[PDB]
């Protein structure tokens, strides 16, 4: 399968800390389309324009491949520093 | 040529880390920078199996764009309170010019790429710190 992490408002909104989904999805972005459409607070988490994406741990472009066993996180802007 | 990445919740002192950085002869030019937290406490969510991969793929890049010797790089998380130490960015190089440079472009980085969410406890409850446009505009002139 696919594991999925959330972070910070992210994570507040979509009400999980981390859920699992098939491999049945060709790229991040349709992953992230897939999960917005399961409910009108998904949708509001992950259809902002500054939204960011990880695959293992790595900051990617949405249009990355995706293949069974990745572990892939969405979250926002980040503030440390 | 080697390079210390750090993550965690305990102090850093630059007098202890200062030493091994600056060792080498060879290293004659050494630059470290510190940033403090800007009366509310401040907590630091972050990604764990993605903060030193984060901080170590931003020093390989730098070793690529400038000739670099020692580099150090700490930044805490948890709770921390106003004129804390978060980070520690210390670099090394035979002149001043790449050391300045490389010190200025793994901050930039940090602040943009390294996964870290500051939120401030005030009177009327958590709120999380806002993103700055300056920030990603420093960023883009690498
Ligand atoms: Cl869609
Ligand atoms: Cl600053
Ligand atoms: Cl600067």
């Amino acid at each position: 399968m696919i594991k999925v992490l959330f972070f910070a408002q992210v994570r507040e909104l979509v009400g999980t800390d981390a859920t699992e989904v098939a491999a049945d999805f060709p790229t991040v972005e349709a992953l992230r389309q897939h999960m917005a459409a399961q409910s009108d607070r998904w949708a509001l988490a992950l259809e902002d324009g500054k939204l960011l994406a990880a695959v293992n741990q790595t900051l990617v472009s949405f249009d990355h491949p995706l293949t069974d066993g990745d572990e892939v996180a969405f979250f926002p802007p980040v503030t440390g520093g | 040529a080697e390079t210390k990445i750090v993550v965690g919740p305990q102090p850093f002192s630059v007098g202890e880390e200062y030493p091994w950085l600056a060792e080498r002869d060879e290293d004659g030019a050494v630059v470290t920078f510190t940033g403090k937290v800007r009366v509310n406490a401040l907590t630091l969510e972050h990604y764990p199996g993605m903060t030193e991969k984060a901080l170590a793929e931003i020093v390989d890049e730098a070793r690529n764009r400038w000739p670099l010797g020692r580099v150090t790089v700490i930044h805490r998380i948890g709770e921390l309170w106003p004129g804390d130490e978060i980070v520690f960015v210390g670099v090394t190089s035979a002149h001043r010019s790449s050391a300045f440079e490389a010190g200025q472009f793994i901050m930039d980085y940090l602040k943009t790429r390294a996964p870290f969410w500051k939120r401030e406890a005030t009177p009327e409850g958590d709120r999380w710190v806002e993103a700055r446009e300056s920030d990603q505009q420093a960023a883009k002139r690498w």
